[PDB]
């Protein structure tokens, strides 16, 4: 839960700071999925880059409460990822079979929840969870429709 | 095109730190004069430092934010005051003090300029001695401890939410029970803020003279722990005065309080000097960082903008109060919707077909 | 570890309630995976779909050993997870290919599994285990046998 | 058929919490009288309390139950009383009194109905005091502190297992050092249960006159952290007792203790008013929950069953305790072995080649 | 984090000192992934096979940092692994598509990462994370390459 | 062939307990005598324990090592006493006493072989007792404090590192305050190594007399807390002692300090007996192990090396010291390459294919 990265190619500072003029087209309106890509790719390849745990820093931790809030919310991600079904060709991030409706969710909702806000105008994410998680099943999604069988199935 | 839901584990993307946030850990480089923990490292990646970026954030619960601006905990200087009884017929104490850059307790304008203190909800702990121990070794290394004062001060009561402390403040009083009028009852700060700025390389001196007897309250070597009382409950953060003083240098003293006979009644003096500074350097680690600028804060909108603005990890004797600290954190992960030129799929096992179809 | 849901479908109470009625046929004796996936099928998406965890409640934690005991199960059933092979057209719970022998594991062992007994006349979930790591090899059970191969083979 | 082992993550069964758990949170609604954790918010889902549900499961160690059963602690009145030394030739005392339901200890039947006690693992911590303090500011608000009595309480010694606690409990009786057998040894409990359910809305008055002073102990303003000791080694639940005082309103008293020539020797006399009661709401938080009804328990088979019986989250003070309280907890992952009708596939590849060459 | 292991086929005292014959071999060269697996079978088998946290240990802690630094370091392990890209027909441990190059990283980095030395003769985990990050692409090693395609398109 | 990186997370390899570790559990099996936490069964495999290994790993960090060699902690045996100050005019005290085997006290070669102290790195806690308290029930029963003394003792102070304890540690001196020379000096310890193995059936005897009367400090039932001050600064680690006390059969004492006239001038004398021991066992748990054996340790190239060496879990009265311990355990993930005589694949459908082909 603390590290020191010495020899990476770019720290927390640069990743967040280089990133933030892709985020204010971000911010605006849909983007590609190659864009959010192009966006995301740093800080990806920083935080599977770390080795081992700041032992000098973590022994002389007093209060454990601060740590033990944040590795629970990370459990709950990762369990929450060991779940959902993604597109085969994007490995970064998961990319759901979830279509995007825009009449149930404007995108004021969305930009709301991009900048940290959890009011009443925000986008529910726990809602959210549970419509994507019934359509996600992988007997609705594993075998290929009709109309990509029989186009590959010409002869 | 096809438009689908994406959830990014790791967006880069930061969030503010809040009063209902437990305590983080800031790193001091020395020691000897401020408790742990302790690193006396540079920053990793000390070529990032000072990075400009452009801020437009909401929150949920007020942010911690230190400076001068509305919605931030304003700096002052704080004294820790040592006391040594000496026997002897001419003196009284002897006294070690220091001197650091700390929390501002707000002040009452109807009085001498007192502090706003409040008597709401007071935490369990060992109360602040109110008297002086007669055996004190090893005067040289002070030993902090964690105090509760007879009173909390109030560090804010606005719009932005109610913090108080219920750590002590020290400050030189008289008594002026069973006195006259005559007795002043303002309390006097030993040292200001131009002590820690002006002159670092020169001699500082200090000389109060009455002719009642000085004493020095609240006791205790203890350091703030505001918390947020209203609208919300949150815990104590004892960490936000460790990268306050890290922004000057810290001063020590050292100095007696003696008495002479002046018009056939005692005249009592106090007299501090000081030729010692000490730099400090205090940091967060990752995934903490410091946004520093020009921070707004909007309570009706709940929105924090900040224009042209640095990115640190560390704070030294170099800062300026011009800017201001907001505590940030990456956060978590995110849901964007995005946008493919082709259907949704689990497999390349179709795609794969292809090219054997065409390779035949 | 504790979170607030207000906009779930079905709260914790709904969900142990209802599916109590299908749990008297689950204790008596072997049901088929299409009734084992309706009745599992709530639980699994209140699990699902918490969004963060509740801060109010979070910060005023005085001991933490409860909430450390119940993530490091937590963490232990997810490691083992993602070492498990699983039938491909159920996602919501895996079925290992470990055949059920019903020699070696009399329904009263696993009948005292579920109540939650951990007595010498309860199935043993290590002994189980190690059985179902090295019968589910990915070398052993990836490649199709030779009667799917032949079958589908036809020309 | 095909039957196949499958492993189940979130099963929707529960388990019971037993004294081999550590202590689990319970929030009241009320901070002014009761110490955190604090919640006053409603249940998330209101409309699914009371849900009814039959049970039959098992344990390795004993379960937490709180009732009148066999396997249950019974609940009972406890008296909290804060008293004031007073400077004056006809009063001794001011009182201030705090009633509410906790946990019954066991009764001596040989002695004059005194409790059960032990003096087995005695813990480390602050001893009860057994002195008055000469001064007591703000008695308006209450301060809870955890204490250690001089000898632990006994709740339970049975085939189900021992439970004791070493807080203290409080009484009033007489010093009979140094006296005749005149002086009564018995020990008087100013409220019953009565005092928290019967005429609310009344005026409460109590009345206890004798010739000898009357002293109160054990002191100490400390809640019951009882645990298990045989025949296994738990714990301490300080928890439990929040429960118990939400099924009831809890009643605030006032009083004096005062004295007056009687017979041309002193008479002392204790009296106690009270027109204020307190509706308090105690919950748990999922994935823990609370199973409600006429529970049964069986050591020799370790089984508990309970048929039509609710689930709930939140206790107040329309509970009636002719049903039992169960303290449970949802379920980890769980093995079951399930029939298909085809083997085992690891991938459709095979699958999907079908539909090809029919495709053709 | 603590369990109490009896009906385990072998314990840890066993599989630690079973495996140091084999280990020798492994600290002076390159073997073969076939001997890489025999090497670490018996380990995966007894860290996949605890089946719950023993409390009547758990419950007894007092200081839990090393439990929590030690729980830190087993997530962050978990999240990684979720991230890399296996070949198909081992499944006890991830072989990745990263070409081990010999004049990057010379044996005897190799074997003093082996030993538990992190000198600075020893090899860089952090930046040998980010070259397999960067190379292990879906969009550049899901799809088999010409050679692979037109070998099987005979006809 | 294709050599591929390869992630192993679960190597049958071993890491090196270090200083700058926090403290692990170990488990000992007499509550009576030994806090917590406690134990009594037998290692889960007590076949497998004492199997042979030999080992060559590096280190980070100072690794932790037991026995009689550069770079571990010797043992001996430490004192614990317990006076209770009697009412007569010919005894002074009531003695009850402990004996364990402990960590060593580096001595002064230039006093009277006198423990070498430090006054670096004071912890918090409560300070160590300088009275006898004028009263003590349950003598039967110990009570063991965690105690700060008034000075550190030294464990290591060599090129290995820089090992400190802060706990207190008992002996036997006079108080040559207002006195003559004549007054010795030194301290005398009432129990040696050898009353911990030889003869134990036996009832073993100490007396002490002198004309000055004899006095015991540092007082406090306490035990070592180690820690690490240089090169580096590591948390304390008072789990250590409790593996090597299991080591040896413990020992208790009792007696007395009584006073009689000789040569027209007051003499005082100190009886102790015993006829009981206790035998013990400490375990740790795993992934925690023991290696037992000649344990070599090179500060030059940091490396650990053992040929011949045992597992084990548990240490007994059956030790023998001429074997040294280090603490170890499991390893964490490794990266190792590994070849194989196919290119690397991601999925087997190529692989599926070929045989379809020749299925036709
Ligand atoms: C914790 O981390 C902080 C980080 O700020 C360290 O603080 C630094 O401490 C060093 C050492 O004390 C300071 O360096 C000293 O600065 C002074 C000179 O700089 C001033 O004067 C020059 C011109 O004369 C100006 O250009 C400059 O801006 C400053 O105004 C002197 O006090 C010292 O000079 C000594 O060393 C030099 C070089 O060796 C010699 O030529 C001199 O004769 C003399 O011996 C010294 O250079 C530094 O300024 C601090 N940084 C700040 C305040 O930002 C802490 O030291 C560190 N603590 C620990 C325990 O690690
Ligand atoms: C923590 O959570 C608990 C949950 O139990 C809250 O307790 C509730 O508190 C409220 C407010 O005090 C209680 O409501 C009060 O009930 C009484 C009236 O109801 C009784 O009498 C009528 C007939 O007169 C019967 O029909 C009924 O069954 C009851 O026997 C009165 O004491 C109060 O009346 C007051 O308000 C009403 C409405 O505004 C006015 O008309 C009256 O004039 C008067 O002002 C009041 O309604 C409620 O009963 C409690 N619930 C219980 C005991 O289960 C705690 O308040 C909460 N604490 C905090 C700090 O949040
Ligand atoms: C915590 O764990 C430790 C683990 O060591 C236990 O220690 C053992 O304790 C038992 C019980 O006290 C010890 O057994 C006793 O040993 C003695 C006999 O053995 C000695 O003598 C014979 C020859 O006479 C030698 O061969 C042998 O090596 C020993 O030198 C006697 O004291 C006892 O005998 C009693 O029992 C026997 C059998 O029932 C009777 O015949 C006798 O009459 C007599 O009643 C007894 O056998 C054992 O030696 C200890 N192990 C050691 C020191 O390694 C602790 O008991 C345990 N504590 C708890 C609380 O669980
Ligand atoms: C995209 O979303 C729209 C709108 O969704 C609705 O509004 C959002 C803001 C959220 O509150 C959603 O929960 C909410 O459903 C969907 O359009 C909706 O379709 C449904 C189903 O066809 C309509 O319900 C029917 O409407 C009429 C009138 O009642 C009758 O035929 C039926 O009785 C039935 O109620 C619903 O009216 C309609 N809503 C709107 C605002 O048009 C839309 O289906 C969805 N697109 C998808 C799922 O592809
Ligand atoms: C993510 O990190 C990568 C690096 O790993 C960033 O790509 C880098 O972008 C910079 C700025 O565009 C490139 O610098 C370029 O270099 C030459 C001159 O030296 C010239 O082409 C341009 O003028 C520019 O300065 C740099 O080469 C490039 N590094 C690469 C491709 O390896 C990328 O911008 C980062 N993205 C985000 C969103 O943070
Ligand atoms: C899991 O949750 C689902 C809902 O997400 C439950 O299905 C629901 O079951 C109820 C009760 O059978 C259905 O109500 C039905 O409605 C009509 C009348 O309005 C009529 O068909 C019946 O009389 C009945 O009342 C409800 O429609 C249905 N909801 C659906 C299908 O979306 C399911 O029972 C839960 N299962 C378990 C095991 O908890
Ligand atoms: C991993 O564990 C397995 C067991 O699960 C170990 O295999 C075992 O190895 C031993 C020693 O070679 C075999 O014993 C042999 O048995 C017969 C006589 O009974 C004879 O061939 C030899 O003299 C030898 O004693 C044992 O059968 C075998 N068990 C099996 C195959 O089930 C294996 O060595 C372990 N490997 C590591 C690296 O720890
Ligand atoms: C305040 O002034 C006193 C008195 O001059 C200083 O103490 C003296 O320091 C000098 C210089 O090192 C020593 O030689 C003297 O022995 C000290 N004592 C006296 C009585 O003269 C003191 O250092 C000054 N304090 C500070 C904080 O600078
Ligand atoms: C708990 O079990 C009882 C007893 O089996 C159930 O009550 C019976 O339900 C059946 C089925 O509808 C009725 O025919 C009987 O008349 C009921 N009463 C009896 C046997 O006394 C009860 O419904 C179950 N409760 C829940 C919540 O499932
Ligand atoms: C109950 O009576 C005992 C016994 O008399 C009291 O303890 C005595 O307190 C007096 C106070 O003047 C002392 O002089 C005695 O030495 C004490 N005796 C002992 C044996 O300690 C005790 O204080 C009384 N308790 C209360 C609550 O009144
Ligand atoms: C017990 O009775 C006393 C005495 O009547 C109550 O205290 C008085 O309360 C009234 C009503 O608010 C006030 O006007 C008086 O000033 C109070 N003091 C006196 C001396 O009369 C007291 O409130 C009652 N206690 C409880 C718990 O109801
Ligand atoms: C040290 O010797 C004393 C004195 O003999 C022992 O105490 C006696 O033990 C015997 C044997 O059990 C009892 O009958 C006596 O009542 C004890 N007291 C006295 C005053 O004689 C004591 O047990 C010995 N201590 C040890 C540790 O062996
Ligand atoms: C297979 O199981 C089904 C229920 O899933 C059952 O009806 C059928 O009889 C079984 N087939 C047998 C026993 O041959």
């Amino acid at each position: 839960f603390i590290f020191t990265l010495i020899a990476v190619i770019m720290g927390l500072i640069a990743v967040t700071a280089t990133a933030a003029v892709a985020g204010v087209a971000l911010h605006s309106s849909v983007q590609s999925c190659n864009f959010v890509n192009d966006w995301q790719k740093n800080s990806t390849r920083l935080w599977n880059s770390q080795s081992s745990i700041d032992q000098k820093l973590a022994n002389q931790i007093n209060d454990l409460r601060q740590t033990v809030i944040w590795m629970g919310d990370r459990l709950m991600s990762l369990e929450h990822r060991f779940q959902l079904q993604c597109d085969w060709n994007t490995s970064d991030f998961c990319i759901t079979p979830q279509i995007y409706n825009e009449s149930e969710h404007h995108w004021d909702m969305v930009r709301r929840h991009l900048q940290g806000r959890e009011d009443n105008l925000t986008l529910d994410i726990s809602k959210l969870k549970e419509q994507i998680f019934e359509a996600s099943k992988a007997h609705l999604n594993l075998v290929p429709g009709t109309e990509a069988i029989a186009g590959v199935a010409d002869g | 095109n096809y438009t689908y839901w994406a959830y990014v584990p790791f967006p880069p993307l930061i969030r503010a730190v809040t009063w209902m946030d437990n305590p983080i850990e800031v790193y001091v480089n020395d020691s000897v004069w401020v408790p742990g923990p302790i690193d006396d490292r540079c920053p990793a990646k000390p070529e990032e430092e000072g990075m400009m970026i452009n801020i437009s954030i909401g929150y949920r619960y007020p942010p911690i934010c230190l400076g001068r601006a509305p919605g931030c905990l304003m700096p002052a200087v704080q004294n820790w005051l040592v006391e040594v009884p000496t026997v002897s017929p001419i003196s009284r104490f002897t006294y070690h003090m220091v001197s650091g850059m700390s929390l501002r307790p707000r002040v009452n304008y109807l009085q001498d300029f007192s502090y706003q203190r409040s008597l709401k909800f007071r935490p369990k702990g060992k109360p602040c001695p109110k008297e002086i121990p007669k055996e004190s070794k090893n005067t040289e290394v002070l030993v902090w401890e964690e105090c509760v004062a007879n009173s909390a001060v109030i560090l804010q009561n606005n719009e932005f939410g109610t913090i108080i402390d219920w750590a002590p403040r020290g400050q030189f009083y008289h008594n002026c029970s069973g006195q006259t009028q005559s007795c002043p009852s303002a309390q006097v700060s030993p040292a200001v803020d131009s002590d820690l700025t002006e002159s670092l390389d020169k001699h500082k001196h200090k000389k109060l003279q009455s002719f009642y007897p000085w004493e020095w309250g609240e006791k205790g070597i203890s350091t703030p722990r505001p918390k947020i009382i209203s609208p919300v409950s949150g815990p104590e953060h004892p960490e936000l005065w460790r990268l306050t003083v890290a922004s000057h240098h810290i001063r020590i003293w050292s100095g007696n309080q003696t008495l002479e006979t002046r018009d056939r009644k005692p005249f009592y003096t106090v007299d501090l000097n000081s030729s010692l500074t000490v730099p400090l350097q205090s940091c967060v680690k990752p995934p903490y960082m410091l946004v520093v600028g020009n921070i707004v804060i909007k309570p009706d909108s709940q929105t924090i903008t900040c224009e042209n603005c640095r990115l640190l990890t560390c704070i030294d004797s170099t800062f300026n109060w011009q800017h201001r600290i907001l505590l940030v954190r990456a956060r978590e992960g995110v849901w964007i919707p995005c946008s493919m030129d082709r259907p949704w799929e689990a497999s390349p096992s179709i795609h794969i077909l292809t090219e054997v179809l065409k390779g035949v």
